[PDB]
């Protein structure tokens, strides 16, 4: 059964895709956003069509027309995901950008885009070529934003440390002390039929991308807002991952005994109010268990009362702690 | 001037946020204001004007129009009424909205506080950084006026720059010097 409105929309976009050869930068933003709403929203069906008119506009001088060519790009794989082998090459690419406001714009979209299409990809039962080559990109993604770390731009660092925290929450198991998050998707979630990649190659990677972030986060000259940044992404990790646990409060615990003397008087306050906020997070955790000493000594430090600390340790059933308290001593033999 | 999505965040959003939306919309930034409280307080020490988040400035006006027009006349509670009706309809909480800023400013640390917890306790989506920045603002009409002026101040240095998050931490270190203040800076995520 048939009617009017994919017709009267095509017409509607196809006036709109004409004016941006001959559109000002400032129209072409307009243009794009009247766009994307028909094609990806109101009239979803002629997403495909209209693909390389916007794709096109990733190569205009005004950043601002790229960073809407982001907004689509992300919004493509948010609704119509099976375009992701046609729009991922674009994200690359945009990585190169001249334009810091750029990059931080794609990294930002790559958070999305990289689960979105992590979830797609594995589930696909007879993935075609497009299908790896689409994961090639991805693989490639990652490490490209894992160089910018090591950038010369702070704001850059920053979105990097922030899509970093979701490889590795995405590349690692969830467990029974996991944070229950809604959309929540793990290894776990990740099925043995896939052939496009391998479960213990991408926890090898996440584990890799998160030793780097530990080695990030006790560097002695790192910036106050990069360091807050990388401490409420191993917040993330920690309590969405609880077997990194450890390894997080280890890293919180270093960092409170030795703070960066390139922090300001300021710095440093900003920071151990962050670090206070993360511990009492990680406190709330019943994978915290073995380490709710070290976490109650750091919070002392930090200026918590007993009480306050107190409130914040889960109730367990004597049945719980039992199991936890002797997992605990069969590990550390 | 520059592209900022600016907003000023304190407990009412009735005082010291909107003497610093009030001076930001002047300089035309693009400026929102909330409050971070759980209903809107007006000032007996333990009797204060209470009022929920959505109730309308002229509502709060008439209000105490008819409640007493001459003791709110006194302590100058109209005159601020007067302004923030000039401004938007109603204070609005920070809590509830769905609007995304470059840089948050809050007036005090109890309000810092809360700002945080609240980010943090939302899932990131967009994994877009906000700067959230603290000047101490004293609640009184005097004080809300110098700490304006000061907020305006310090939105203006950082509308200047043509890589913000680049020389923020810099641009903090140099205006807390001059101004002789503390300036808490945290980074937050949509």
């Amino acid at each position: 059964m048939t009617d009017e409105k994919t017709a009267t929309a095509r017409a509607k976009v196809v006036d709109w895709c004409n004016e941006l050869v001959i559109a000002s930068p400032s129209t072409k933003c307009e243009l794009l956003a009247k766009v994307q709403e028909t094609v990806l929203g109101s009239c979803a069906e002629l997403a495909e069509e209209f693909l390389e008119s916007v794709l096109s506009l990733a190569h205009d001088s005004n950043m601002e027309v790229r960073k809407q060519v982001v907004a689509f790009v992300e919004q493509v794989c948010k609704v119509k995901v099976e375009l992701l082998p046609h729009v991922i090459n674009v994200v690359s690419m945009l990585l190169r950008d001249n334009s810091a406001q750029v990059i931080k714009r794609v990294i930002q979209a790559c958070g999305s885009i990289y689960k979105n299409g992590l979830q797609y990809l594995c589930s696909l039962m007879e993935p075609g070529d497009s299908a790896e080559q689409a994961w090639n990109i991805l693989s490639l993604i990652k490490a490209q934003i894992l160089d910018m770390i090591d950038n010369e731009n702070d704001g850059i660092r920053t979105n990097a440390i922030k899509f970093l925290e979701g490889v590795v929450v995405l590349q690692s198991f969830a467990d029974e002390d996991s944070l229950k998050r809604d959309g929540d998707f793990s290894l776990a979630d990740v099925p043995d039929h896939c052939t496009l990649f391998r479960r213990e190659k991408l926890q090898e990677e996440g584990n890799n991308i998160l030793d780097i972030l530990l080695q990030f986060h006790g560097t002695t000259h790192i910036s106050s807002v990069n360091l807050i940044a990388c401490t409420s992404s191993l917040c993330t990790i920690a309590k969405m991952r609880p077997i990194f646990m450890g390894a997080v409060v280890e890293a919180f615990k270093q960092l409170n005994a030795n703070l960066p003397p390139t922090l300001t008087d300021s710095q440093v306050s900003s920071v151990r109010k962050s670090l206070k906020m993360q511990l009492q997070t990680l406190l709330k955790n019943r994978g915290a268990f073995e380490f709710a000493s070290t976490i109650r000594g750091m919070l002392v430090d930090l200026g918590s009362s007993t009480n306050e600390i107190q409130k914040l340790i889960p109730k367990m059933d004597k049945q719980e702690m039992a199991r936890r308290q002797k997992r605990i001593l069969e590990n550390a033999a | 001037p520059s592209k900022l999505a600016v907003a000023v965040v304190d407990s009412s959003n009735m005082n010291r946020s909107m003497e610093a939306h009030n001076f930001l919309a002047k300089k035309g930034f693009n400026v929102r204001s909330y409050g971070t409280g759980e209903r809107v307080k007006l000032p007996a020490f333990d009797k204060p004007n209470v009022y929920e988040f959505g109730t309308k400035y002229e509502d709060i006006y008439r209000d105490l129009e008819s409640k007493d027009k001459e003791f709110y006349t006194q302590n100058g509670l109209l005159h601020m009424l007067d302004r923030n009706r000039r401004i938007k309809k109603c204070p609005e909480r920070f809590q509830d909205t769905k609007e995304q800023f470059d840089i948050i400013v809050t007036v005090e640390e109890r309000v810092y506080d809360l700002v945080v917890m609240h980010m943090e306790s939302m899932e990131s989506v967009d994994n877009r950084p906000v700067h959230v920045l603290n000047v101490d603002v004293v609640n009184n009409a005097e004080d809300a006026l110098m700490g304006a002026f000061v907020i305006t101040d310090m939105i203006n240095m950082m509308a200047k720059s043509t890589d913000l998050d680049n020389d923020i931490d810099e641009l903090i270190q140099e205006f807390e010097e001059r101004r002789k203040r503390v300036i808490l800076h945290s980074v937050l995520f949509y």
